[PDB]
């Protein structure tokens, strides 16, 4: 139960057992002095009694409760192991049974000792805070330096003490399948409203959304190298040369370009950023070849007030072109082999009908090449060039 | 309203802590031993209530310690409602005389039990420990091994004028059925038992308390009646508890570790390394000479400033190392900025009398200035503190003509090789600076220093060349964004549009046109750009 | 041995060390007792004894067994260091002897609570399970998870309290190496029972078992919903599993299949009945492997038949498009000139002599942009310079 104290509870446990081994052995301490008739009460522990005034002459209609007390009283000294000799083992019934109860209770007494001490050793989660300030603390005085920089160092070592929950967490140990759903109702608002994944499919944002793990980065902190070769996502806060509104993603030109960061990458205030693999990006994008088209068409949008986005247009504009005519190129393909089932799918994700691979070739071409009059029609309802001209002079009418 | 730090409040603080300390201890005192408080205590009783009494009204000018993390809330209605609701009724009943009211009540026994309310203020003295727990002067867990001292002996103290009331709580005829009025030492009697002199009278009882506390055991003092036996079990088993809870704290305390069983693990990990690659007596010598010298003067506490951030940690550097640096004569009338880039990248060593940094004829791999100590060249010279060593070789490239030997104990700050040409490249006028004031071979040197910056100019142009040449776009563009100009022409004179008009590569003549190079740029024949395509 | 914890056993040894030299210490006493005369027996321990009625007076003839059960018990009581006065020693020759047991009984005392503290030290299945409920609820807390996910995550973290699990972070020490050989001496039989597996060669089957996981799921809890996309591939091996009630999973049997190939959503909800062990599989894995056993791959689709004809006709045809769009991405990096491009689908991919459908070998693009360079590298895999495509022209016509 977390809502009780674990030393609370183990005390009281062993507490509990202990005065209940006491309480057992005082009964039957007084049993060895009933078993010896009436006439030999001098050879018991307490027929052979005499406190300070009081004779214990016959132990017998004593008032109980004064009988049982006193055969309590010699219990509890010796659990304590404290010792008085005022009440004592006379016979060898008695004898026999002291030994095998102090023996006993010597086990028993050192696992009370051993128990509070492990669990004294082990201390809390803030007791090893305050060690580790300890050393930081007198080395500071070691050098005797100013105080403007002890504000910085100490708050930034309680900034991540109190934002390390999410920090090696145990929920590896959870299946997959409950953590799937953890991701998609804590990360999903905020990569849904990103403006890079603008307009992209609902199915390529569940397989990226999955991947995230959260950091949270204290204030000074460098987070990237300038000149130096993971996505990165903000949610609150803010990031510095530049700053970075939240729900704004640093570093996707870095990656789509394979140009190193330009710009050093420092922690303005307390932020949490939630960081993505570059080696996972690209695997991941190669999968979706149609929204991934969508993404850098998103980021050439913005070179309108960004200046980085301005000056790396021409780079850009090549890698959309290079990927715009490979889709092209599969839409030849497709239309090789006759099967219009992905002909539609193609040409209705942006695919265009009036669309030449490098050389030359269409896909008019390609529909009369096997003379299939099912997807001929289909790209004349489209709108296309009948006479369009290859490199090798081949119109679509010719090679029929 | 006044906050809880005003150096004269505090020193209040300090003052009501010893009637604390007082009043806690002689309320037990007071409540076995007498039995009405004789005149002769009679002012002090009357003192130490009005002491007490000025306390529960100031109360109230203290603002407040915290809402939810931090925050001094200097309010009278804010500062009023936590008082009356934790602690007030407490503390009002406290200070409320209960010796006159015993005596102007007849004789009743009943009242003097509200006496035993006094005892909660010895919680004043424990949250002293507790204040004083989280300063940083002094260690925690010693302060919270002397808090549970101070617990066991006044629990010991308490038991002491408890037990001695057991024993008045009977008639007088019947005192010989009592712990202390059946007691019989070596030829004391202890027979009226109630006038003994009571100095003599509570020593006696505290001498069993004492004994019971910390398991003893004797038997010349022990409980023989029915009501004595009672409290000796709830006391006995109170006092196990606590005393295996000292013992707990007292580990905590030694698993810590030391600098002697830190020091023990380090050799033992050294001389099985050593062994095992059979290195030389001599050597062993050393490596082993320099763990003792951390041992004592304890030093950095290395694996422990790792988690200090960089950035923290290079205004650090600056605060230390910045005086020494600046005495030395080769970096005299060097820009700041330029000395800046070397603060952040030195390493502190230390190096015990007698061994040898340098050897004649070796290369100097390591830039060392000397800020502590005294070293001497080989005697052909002595090096003084505030001055550096081996800055000859590392710039000519000769190899070290002198051996340094340390003197005496002795810091050095080192610089290496890589990290010290990267610096001096970019700072290309503090470079010039530096070659001049070292000449106040020398000429060869300074010849070579001007002829090396005349040279990297050129050598720049030749590589950008080359790489537009075989056309590798990524090559050629890590030395654009921090190189050199593309623009420039080397020695022959050929900008890198020459070479990729006669190669054909359409793609890097793309990028030319974004850096604005200008087109009509003629070699030393008269052609143009255009003319190689 | 390892069958029994050695701690537990130190602790064992201590207590009969204690226990014997407590029995030595008890017959040395009365020896100390033995040794002066009968005459000057008032100046012994047990000489001058006297307890509550009993005298001890001659002590030697006295009946052994209450000579010697008297003399144990003064040991134990000095042993426990509990301390009663009734026995103890009186001359002088027994004062130095109790001061010796005593001493040396200090120091023996205090190494067994040492001991002791270590065994507690170590830890328990309460104190660690204690400790991952802490962050747990820090964790969802912070968060604000809803009510609902709070019951699922607290009850796994119970459910691997009690019978015990792989108990993680240890096995990673183990290489992957040996591991790989201890998947196959667990997870293999289970696997060779499904259905869709049936014929599958040995190789197929043996890149499966490496790259699988172990998971666990009470009863109540759901995998799949109706309309979800699938993402991982799921081998019964344990329980039985209720699809929602139309059909009833039993072990050794696979779920999900359907989705993860037609790239149909997964039409039905898959409940836990009962307490059920399950080995998941992900589809990046899954894929990468099919694609490498082309001829297992076709078995996989036919062992399913037995909707149907289009995932069967689009099966037939991933297989068949999967060979013409290797030489496509071979083509479009000997059009742009990228070494490196070409250099990864060269030695683990496709045979750059082919020709995409059209029919256009690298040499043709090479000698169409003069890339010198790369032709060069066609030149070492003795790529055929004369073919042709269906146009009459030739590599070297477009130089």
């Amino acid at each position: 139960d977390i809502r009780i104290n674990y030393l609370f509870t183990r005390i009281v446990k062993l507490i509990f057992v202990e005065l209940y081994c006491t309480h057992t052995a005082a009964c039957i301490f007084y049993y060895l002095a009933t078993t010896l008739p009436a006439s030999q009460e001098g050879y018991t522990w307490i027929g052979s009694l005499k406190l300070g005034d009081y004779s214990y002459s016959k132990f017998r209609e004593i008032d109980l409760w004064t009988r049982y007390t006193t055969s309590m009283y010699f219990a509890v000294v010796t659990m304590a192991t404290v010792g008085y000799g005022d009440i004592h083992a006379v016979n060898m019934r008695e004898m026999i049974f002291a030994m095998v109860y102090i023996s006993f209770d010597m086990i028993l007494g050192a696992y009370l000792i051993g128990n509070m001490t492990a669990l004294i050793v082990k201390g809390s989660k803030t007791e090893r805070f305050r060690d580790k300030m300890a050393d930081i603390m007198r080395y500071m005085n070691r050098n005797k330096l100013g105080r403007n920089i002890r504000g910085q160092i100490t708050g930034h070592l309680r900034l991540q003490y109190e934002s390390s929950y999410t920090e090696a967490a145990v929920l590896q140990d959870i299946p997959v399948s409950i953590r799937a759903k953890i991701a998609q109702t804590l990360y999903l608002p905020y990569i849904e409203k990103v403006p890079l994944f603008r307009g992209c499919s609902s199915e390529f944002i569940n397989q990226i959304v999955i991947r995230l793990h959260e950091e949270f980065f204290l204030p000074g902190e460098v987070i990237m190298e300038q000149g130096s070769v993971q996505l990165y996502f903000v949610c609150h806060g803010v990031l510095e040369v530049a700053v970075l509104q939240p729900d704004h993603s640093f570093g996707e030109i870095s990656i789509l370009c394979n140009i190193p960061q330009p710009y050093t990458v420092r922690v303005a205030e307390l932020c949490r950023i939630l960081r993505l693999d570059k080696q996972s990006f690209m695997n991941i994008l190669e999968i979706f070849f149609h929204d991934g088209r969508r993404i850098l068409n998103n980021l050439l949008e913005g070179k309108e007030s960004n200046v980085r986005i301005k000056q790396l247009e021409s780079d850009i504009t090549f890698h959309i072109s290079k990927q715009e005519a490979e889709l092209a190129l599969k839409l030849n393909s497709a239309a090789f082999y006759g099967d219009l089932y992905q002909l539609k799918s193609l040409i209705r994700a942006g695919g265009d009908p009036n669309k030449t691979d490098y050389d030359g070739r269409s896909p008019l071409h390609l529909a009369a090449s096997r003379g299939y009059e099912d997807i001929t029609l289909y790209l004349i309802q489209e709108s296309v060039d009948v006479n369009i001209k290859d490199k090798l002079g081949s119109t679509p009418l010719l090679e029929a | 309203i006044v906050h809880p730090d005003n150096r004269w409040y505090k020193a209040w603080t300090m003052f009501i802590l010893i009637w604390a300390l007082y009043s806690s201890f002689f309320t037990p005192l007071e409540f076995g031993f007498f039995r009405g408080l004789p005149e002769n205590l009679f002012i002090l009783d009357i003192a130490g209530q009005i002491a007490f009494l000025v306390d529960i009204v100031l109360t109230f000018f203290v603002a407040y310690r915290d809402s939810r993390t931090y925050r001094m809330i200097y309010k009278r209605s804010s500062i009023a409602l936590r008082y009356l609701k934790s602690t007030f009724i407490i503390d009002l009943l406290a200070c409320m005389p209960w010796d006159i009211i015993y005596k102007a009540a007849g004789e009743k026994e009943e009242v003097r039990y509200l006496l035993l309310i006094r005892l909660y203020r010895v919680h004043r003295v424990i949250l002293f420990f507790h204040k004083m727990e989280k300063d940083i002067r002094i260690n925690y867990l010693f302060t919270r091994i002397v808090k549970l001292i101070f617990v066991e002996l006044y629990c010991t103290h308490t038991a002491a004028c408890i037990f001695y009331y057991l024993a008045t709580t009977l008639p007088a005829s019947q005192e010989g059925y009592t712990w202390i009025g059946s007691l019989k030492l070596g030829d004391y009697s202890y027979s009226k038992f109630r006038e003994i002199d009571l100095w003599t009278r509570y020593t006696t009882s505290m001498y069993f308390a004492v004994v019971t506390m910390a398991t003893v055991g004797y038997g010349d003092i022990h409980a023989v009646n029915m009501r004595e036996m009672i409290f000796a079990m709830v006391y006995i088993s109170f006092d196990m508890i606590l005393g295996a809870y000292l013992i707990g704290n007292m580990t905590a305390l030694i698993v810590k570790g030391s600098k002697t069983e830190r020091f023990r693990d380090k050799m033992a990990d050294i001389m099985r390394y050593m062994n095992r690659n059979k290195l030389g007596r001599n050597i062993r010598g050393q490596i082993t000479g320099h763990l003792r010298l951390q041992y004592e003067s304890s030093y950095t506490e290395a694996a422990v400033l790792q988690d200090i951030p960089v950035s923290i940690r290079a205004k650090i550097a600056q605060t230390l190392y910045l005086p020494y640096i600046e005495k030395v004569p080769l970096f005299r009338g060097c820009s700041s900025e330029f000395i800046n880039q070397i603060v952040i990248r030195l390493h502190e060593e230390f190096f015990l009398p007698g061994e040898v940094i340098m050897e004649q004829g070796s290369v100097v791999d390591q830039l060392y200035f000397v800020c502590h100590g005294v070293l001497e060249e080989i005697i052909v010279a002595v090096l003084q503190p505030d001055h550096s060593f081996g800055e000859i070789s590392i710039l000519c490239n000769i190899p070290q003509p002198y051996t340094v030997r340390v003197a005496e104990l002795c810091r050095i700050l080192r610089l290496d090789k890589q990290s010290f040409m990267n610096i001096l490249e970019i700072f290309f006028h503090d470079g010039r600076r530096i070659l001049n004031n070292l000449l106040e071979r020398i000429k060869q040197l300074e010849s070579d220093i001007t002829f090396h910056i005349s040279k990297q100019e050129a050598e720049l142009a030749l590589k950008l060349n080359s790489a537009a040449f075989y056309g590798d776009l990524y090559q050629l563009k890590s030395l654009i964004r921090a190189g050199g100009d593309p623009n420039k022409t080397d020695y022959d004179g050929r900008s890198p549009l020459h070479l990729a008009a006669s190669r054909g590569y359409e793609d890097i003549t793309l990028y030319l046109i974004q850096e604005s190079v200008d087109v009509n740029i003629k070699d030393k024949l008269g052609s143009t750009p255009l003319l190689e395509a």
